[PDB]
């Protein structure tokens, strides 16, 4: 099986390259603000008629203008939804929601996560929904690519104060970047069978005497930066498993697509900046190494499957529970790796009702950085986390101090780099810490065992590293789970942002050097086999004991 | 300060009042069935969507993937799953009984059962069962409406959209639009 | 949760707290 | 000076009287070593109150694991004091030099003053002061009066004597050597405390060593890992107490112990010392930890041609071609006029121009040597010992006095000038009479085997340049003879800092390297400032590093140990990092076998017990400090190579050293608990 296993993944970055390379340099364009061909002049209208100086600003005013975005951000959001009552286009009689279950979800859409612990259809209307959960959805992407420009503008400027402009950046990524690629995936969507209308909720008198009432309304506009910005919030409880949100084979691999479409073009726009494409390519060269060996032990933990299918008379040990069989087990395994590893979180197939030896690797792939071809915004920095800690432990066993790209690595950029990476480790082990001493956590299991710690552990692993993913057996709706969440994701997010910024601000007063004699080689298969080497033991030397009381008990009982 | 606020009240049209409406139109523009829901119709008369899937508990048609969502099976209030563990005992008391209720149920059938005729679904919503799981379970429908296999065989393989790529997803046998037009064969 | 489970806690987040302390300074 | 004694069993002993005294709360700066202090405290807290009264009673087990945990606090302090203790003997091997003198002063400035009887440490900057022959200098300064070779051994061990100069490039003298042949008069520049002795006293007798900003820099990863394995430990019991029954606190302290990176944090102090005494066992001082572990990453330096290429003497001498003088007649009253020429600088053709021939044929004073010192209406120094004439012709005084008797050369000597430009020296002319002798020059004597030490330096890829005040056609002949990169003459001390940035501007770091005055602005603004020993005492004060024996390619030893306080540093962090895979194969399927007894499938390397186990880590976790001693003190050994080609070796010794070794140490520990069969 798996000779149409590897074909897959083969297509899958086939495919992906090809579609990157000519949107790298799309975004290289807009990191050197180099206006894109065709918006210059209607950019001389949209910054001067809403105002917007163009002025250079340094770092500490850079970071309240996202997280200033980002404070409005949420209040519009907790506001839309506590009067969600007294509010247009619901065609059902939804009523205002507990501020619980607002504040879980007002966080949750602000901070590139997307957690749903509540069934989308019951919840919420369309003006909910469209004009409050998809302004978010653009303006979430938006805000960690606008971190990201000024962490590549801070590897190129020289001896400068000045990143760049937030609000110049921010007007370029939403209707440059996200509108018009997005409005591509949705009316693909339309067309394969995905949903998109303003109707009622259409009841339906079936073959049999049993009667259905079809949820209808704005999915596959909502459904296109689902994928696109690595956000995962599906309209209906299941984020990429109902029909309506992902109708055949094709659209799903047009999503696997859009998942992997902003973080993996952002780094061949990355290598353009610096002039040399290899220093970008072999970025690339340690995120996917790490990923083809994290879907083909997925893959063959699925294909291996539930063992007591066999005794119990079926055809095959396939683990086809909890899968759509619209999909495969091949596609519904990388999928629920794409998903995890890239902070997207849409559900295409329980994650519960894996096996716990391939259920391990979406809850590892979370719970190390979120950097393994990681989400819009989080999956460069969350990298360059561990690109500044490699080359640390690099440059100083030659017996030199640890430059990258010209700019040395001192002790200001190391005070930060620690508190940068030490915020999600924490919280995922607070966290689960918490929510296993108290009986609010306790009693929202679903499954028994080992797997119902793991639960626990699935939950707030995707919330520290914005993930959005679910086990989803989590009963989430108690008072406790969504605002224990609700400061484990506001944490997780912009208690990242803030010494990533302090990190790009100490990098763009310094000098970039030139290359030497003795100067490291960032490119090259020994690097990348260092800084693999690097991600994949801090990253598990940190949750192996995690991991041996949640799934691993779990796999070798 | 004040362009601040005067830059997200301008990412507040554009993005979600202009570009799902710009969605809106242009689906309906263009795509008028698949965007009211793919829904088939008899007359006034709605016989559900292409793509959701319905309750199957009569004899003559073809069963789906047991869906267990919150109240009824296949109920799209819910949309969920069952999100049962493999470590968990209760997945075997469903299981067992899935066959229980199966295997003598199709007693010309094979003493095996294909594995999405048994297992629960992801959405709850599964329309669609392979092809080989739709020829499984031939040899009961016929005889329970005096048909031969080899029209139902052809039957099936008329509802039987395969991927474009033969790994992009897997070979599906539509079950709506197939027991819809089970009875229209009847006639 | 005893009386030596919250004496625990706080030994944790003395330790905790003065790591993170050390690690702000050039000690 | 055997330069090198792990266990001198002296040393040891009056170090274990001292490790136990850096067991209490002043371990706090170190924060690494601080938690297993805290780890080896309440494991006794623990064991102290399951002997009378607990929840469990295995007090046999528990006291066992805090009977090592004190043991690697008690390893970890003693690497520290080691290299503390290695540096009192090795600055008491020169300390031992200087209170053992008191001085005697003239108070008249001439030679032959009256006397009195003064200790050595009443002087201060300004005193004349008389140091016959055979006594030891008693305090630094500069010479003056008088001229001899003076022998410095007791500072810096040397089989050979160093000879001196009055108010010429010997300036140097340091209180502690012993003199030999001749007096000198020598006046204090320092004063007690300002000592140059003092600079490594106060340094190394002392907790005063700052730290390094690497060594700053490694330790905030080195908290930053023991921050999560707080967390990922301290957090294990109520992961763990949920599903069945808990784990003791006695595990989660041994598992906290066993992934703190315990084998740094009890090294990082012992490299950061042993480090700068292995820079003062190879003859240099240094002022502070940053000139050493800047000096990793240098890529451009610079050198003076007075003193530092060659010995500073100014002096040569080659021959006399001249038509009519016989070879033989070289010696002949130019030997004389050489000792006419009072210069120590004429000294060297008494020397350098008989050793082919050797011609001893005269005495001093016999011939009416009329011994004519350096005039000034000639600026000159001749004898009238044959019956004609024998001045010293100057550069532009040929025709003003020696010539001005109408009797020239034949245009013979206009060539000289040329062949000086073929030789690119200081020259001296000589005539005498109508017998033109013509040129003996002075070029430059270029001291070591340097061919080969600035071969060693372009392997490590550093572009070497020499800088000098002097002129264009001298840098020629003694480029080719140095074998340098590149070359710059005609520099003032300020277009010396007009080098210096103009490499600091492009980012790189700079090593000027020299002796004099005109150094002195340089070395006070560049990265690594080497000064010579045989500089001015105004030089070396404002460098920032000192040789002990005037080797300019002693840089080369100094980024050999600028690299080894980085390359044991980066090392021990991927062993430590590296050992902690092994560490979990050895504690996880054995603290939760009473918990989840489905983990002991994960004991791969067949341990015994689920005590032992435990025990077996934590022994090994305290033998490794002590095994890797020798590895903090003798630094790391390298083939000079590139950048990607080391990083691949150093990788296979600790990258992947680190995780075989413990999948082996846990396994022979583990026997040998079970060969006794203790626990
Ligand atoms: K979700
Ligand atoms: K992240
Ligand atoms: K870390």
């Amino acid at each position: 099986m798996a000779a149409q296993g590897f074909l897959l993944i083969a297509t899958f970055l086939l495919v992906l390259m090809v579609l990157a390379r000519p949107l790298g340099s799309g975004l290289a364009r807009l990191i050197n603000d180099i206006p894109l061909p065709g918006t210059t002049g209607v950019e001389r209208v949209l910054f001067r008629a809403l105002g917007v100086s163009d002025r250079e600003m340094n770092w500490k005013q850079y970071l309240c203008a996202i997280l200033g975005l980002n404070m409005l951000g949420l209040a519009v959001l907790f506001f839309m939804l506590l009067g969600q009552h007294y509010l247009p286009l619901n065609p059902q009689q939804l009523p205002g929601l507990s501020w619980d279950l607002a504040l879980n979800t007002a966080v949750s859409f602000v901070t590139n996560t997307n957690w749903q612990s509540y069934s989308g259809e019951t919840t919420l209307s369309y003006f909910s929904q469209m004009a409050g959960l998809t302004v978010q959805n653009f303006l979430s992407a938006a805000s960690g690519i606008a971190v990201i420009f000024a962490l590549i503008r801070a590897f190129t400027r020289q001896s400068m104060s000045t990143l760049g402009n937030a609000w110049v950046d921010l007007l370029r990524i939403t209707l440059w970047v996200l509108v018009p690629v997005a409005l591509l995936i949705a009316l693909f969507f339309i067309q394969q069978g995905a949903l998109q209308n303003f109707l009622p909720y259409q009841a339906v008198n079936t073959v049999e005497g049993a009667q259905q009432l079809l949820p209808m309304g704005p999915v596959a506009s909502q459904e296109a930066i689902k994928m696109l910005g690595t956000n995962g919030g599906g309209f209906f409880n299941a984020n990429s498993s109902h029909p309506f949100e992902n109708p055949t084979a094709l659209t799903n691999f047009v999503q696997m697509l859009a998942i992997f479409l902003i973080p993996t073009a952002l780094c061949f726009a990355f290598g353009e900046v610096m002039g040399d494409r290899r220093q970008g390519r072999m970025l690339l060269w340690a995120m996917s190494v790490i990923f083809v060996i994290c879907v083909g032990v997925v893959m063959w933990a699925e294909v291996q499957g539930n063992p007591h299918l066999l005794a119990l008379g079926t055809d095959s040990s396939i683990n086809m529970e909890g899968k759509e069989s619209r999909f495969g087990v091949l596609v519904s395994s990388l999928f629920a790796v794409v998903t995890t590893a890239a902070s997207c979180g849409a559900v295409i197939a329980m994650h519960d009702s894996f096996t716990a030896l391939g259920g391990m690797v979406p809850m590892w792939l979370m719970q190390i950085g979120e950097v393994v071809f990681g989400g819009v915004g989080s999956g460069l920095y969350g990298m360059m986390l561990f690109v500044l800690l490699a080359v640390f432990i690099a440059g100083l066993m030659i017996g030199r101090t640890p430059e990258y790209l010209g700019k040395k690595i001192d002790v200001r950029e190391m005070k930060l780099t620690a508190l940068a990476i030490l915020v999600t480790p924490t919280l995922v082990l607070m966290g689960a810490a918490l929510a296993m001493m108290t009986d609010a956590g306790r009693s929202a299991m679903l499954n028994p065992g080992p797997h119902g710690f793991s639960e626990v552990l699935y939950a707030v692993s995707s919330a520290a590293n914005n993930n959005g993913s679910a086990f989803a057996g989590l009963s989430a709706n108690s008072p406790f789970w969504n605002c224990l969440l609700a400061f484990c994701m506001f944490v997780g997010r912009f208690g990242v942002i803030i010494p990533v910024m302090a990190i790009a601000g100490s990098l763009v007063s310094k000098k970039s050097q030139a290359a030497s004699s003795g100067t490291l080689p960032t490119h090259g298969p020994l690097f990348v086999g260092l800084l693999i080497g690097t991600v994949l033991l801090v990253g598990a030397l940190t949750f192996i004991p995690a991991l041996a009381l949640g799934p691993v008990a779990e796999y070798l009982s | 300060l004040r362009p601040a606020l005067s830059t997200f009240i301008f990412l507040l049209l554009i993005t979600g009042g202009v570009y799902p409406l710009l969605t809106t139109v242009l689906g309906q523009w263009w795509f008028p069935w698949q965007a009211n829901g793919s829904l088939i119709r008899e007359g006034d008369t709605v016989r559900g969507s292409a793509l959701i899937g319905q309750n199957f508990t009569g004899n003559g048609y073809f069963h789906g993937r047991p869906s267990a969502t919150a109240e009824m099976p296949y109920n799209p209030q819910a949309s969920g799953g069952s999100n049962l563990a493999v470590s968990n005992p209760e997945l075997d008391k469903l299981i067992a009984a899935r066959v229980a209720a199966l295997r003598a149920a199709n007693p010309d059938a094979s003493a095996s059962v294909p594995v999405e005729l048994v297992t629960a679904s992801a959405s709850g919503l599964d329309n669609n069962i392979t092809p080989q799981a739709a020829a499984w379970q031939i040899p009961r429908v016929a005889k329970a409406r005096n048909l031969s296999v080899e029209q139902l065989t052809q039957l099936i393989a008329k509802y039987s959209q395969q991927p474009l790529v033969k790994y992009i997803g897997q070979p599906v046998v539509n079950i709506v639009e197939l027991n819809l037009a089970l009875d229209k064969l009847d006639e | 949760m005893s009386a030596g489970v919250i004496t625990g806690v706080l030994l944790v987040f003395l330790l905790l707290g003065y790591l993170v302390y050390a690690l702000i300074n050039a000690e | 000076k055997q330069l090198a004694l792990f266990e001198p069993t002296l040393v040891v002993q009056a170090l274990k009287e001292a490790v136990k005294k850096l067991n209490p709360q002043a371990q706090w700066r170190n924060p690494v070593m601080f938690i297993v202090w805290i780890g080896s405290l309440l494991t006794t807290c623990i064991s102290i109150a399951m002997a009378s009264g607990a929840m469990p009673g295995n007090a046999l087990f528990s006291a066992a694991i805090s009977g090592w945990l004190w043991i690697t606090v008690l390893f970890a302090n003693f690497a520290e004091a080691l290299a503390e203790g290695r540096s009192k003997a090795q600055a008491n091997s020169l300390k031992g030099v200087k209170k053992t003198a008191f001085a005697r002063k003239l108070r008249e400035p001439k030679y032959g003053a009256a006397a009195d009887k003064v200790p050595a440490d009443q002087l201060r900057k300004g005193d004349i002061v008389l140091v016959e022959a055979g006594d030891i200098i008693p305090c630094d300064g500069e010479v003056i009066e008088g001229g001899a070779s003076v022998d410095e051994s007791a500072i810096t061990g040397e089989s050979a004597p160093v000879i001196r100069e009055s108010g010429g490039d010997f300036a140097s003298v340091t209180g502690g050597t012993r003199i030999l042949s001749d007096w000198l008069v020598i006046e204090c520049s320092v004063n007690p405390g300002e000592t140059f002795l003092d600079r490594m006293i106060a340094m190394v007798e002392g907790a005063q060593r700052r730290k390094t900003p690497n060594e700053i820099a490694l330790t905030i990863l080195l908290i930053a890992l023991t921050i999560v394995f707080l967390l990922a430990t301290a957090t294990l019991w109520p992961f763990s107490a949920w599903g069945g029954n808990a784990v003791s606190v006695t595990v989660l302290v041994a598992l906290l112990v066993c992934l703190i990176p315990t084998t740094i944090g009890g090294l990082l102090s012992a490299i950061g010392v042993a480090g700068m005494s292995r820079m003062l066992g190879a003859n240099v001082i240094a002022t502070s930890g940053r000139a050493v572990e800047a000096a990793g990453d240098v890529d451009v330096l610079l050198l003076d041609k007075t003193g530092t290429i060659t010995l500073g003497n100014r002096q040569a001498s080659e021959f006399i071609p001249a038509q009519g003088v016989d070879e033989k007649t070289l010696a002949d009253a130019a030997q004389l006029a050489s000792l006419a020429d009072e210069t120590p600088e004429g000294r060297s053709i008494v020397i350098l121009a008989k050793q082919r021939f050797n011609l001893r044929e005269r005495d001093v004073q016999s011939l009416h040597a009329t011994f004519v010192p350096f005039t000034a209406q000639s600026r000159m120094s001749g004898i009238n010992i044959d019956n004609r004439m024998i001045r010293k012709g100057s550069v532009d005084a040929i025709r003003r006095h020696v010539e001005a008797n109408g009797g020239h050369f034949p245009t013979d000597v206009d060539q000289k000038v040329d062949q000086v430009a073929r030789q690119g020296a200081t020259p001296l002319v000589v005539v005498e009479g109508s017998r033109v002798l013509g040129v003996i020059a002075l070029k430059d004597i270029v001291k070591g085997g340097i061919k080969e030490r600035f071969a060693q330096l372009r392997k490590m890829g550093i572009k070497t340049v020499m800088i000098t005040g002097d002129n264009r056609l001298t840098a020629a002949a003694i480029a080719a003879e140095a074998g340098v990169d590149d070359f710059l003459a005609e520099a003032t001390p300020e277009a010396k800092l007009a080098l210096i940035r103009q490499y600091q501007a492009e980012g790189r770091l700079v090593a000027m390297t020299g002796d004099g005055t005109n150094d002195a602005p340089a070395l006070a603004q560049a990265d690594v400032a080497v000064a010579m020993n045989s500089g001015t005492q105004a030089a070396k004060e404002a460098g920032n590093m000192v040789d002990l024996d005037s080797n300019p390619t002693k840089l080369i030893e100094v980024v050999h140990i600028g690299k080894q306080m980085l390359m044991t540093r980066g090392s021990l962090t991927t062993f430590s990092i590296a050992n902690d895979v092994a560490k979990y194969f050895a504690i996880i399927p054995a603290a939760f076998a009473a918990t989840y007894p489905q983990l002991n499938a994960l004991n791969i390397m067949c341990l015994h017990s689920p005590d032992s186990a435990i025990l077996s880590a934590v022994i090994f976790n305290a033998l490794i400090i002590v095994f890797l001693i020798p590895l903090a003190l003798k630094g790391v050994s390298y083939k000079p190579l590139t950048a990607s080609a080391m990083l691949r070796r150093n990788l296979w010794i600790y990258g992947l050293g680190g995780l075989l070794v413990p999948f082996i140490g846990i396994k022979v520990i583990d026997l040998l608990l079970t060969v006794c069969g203790l626990v």
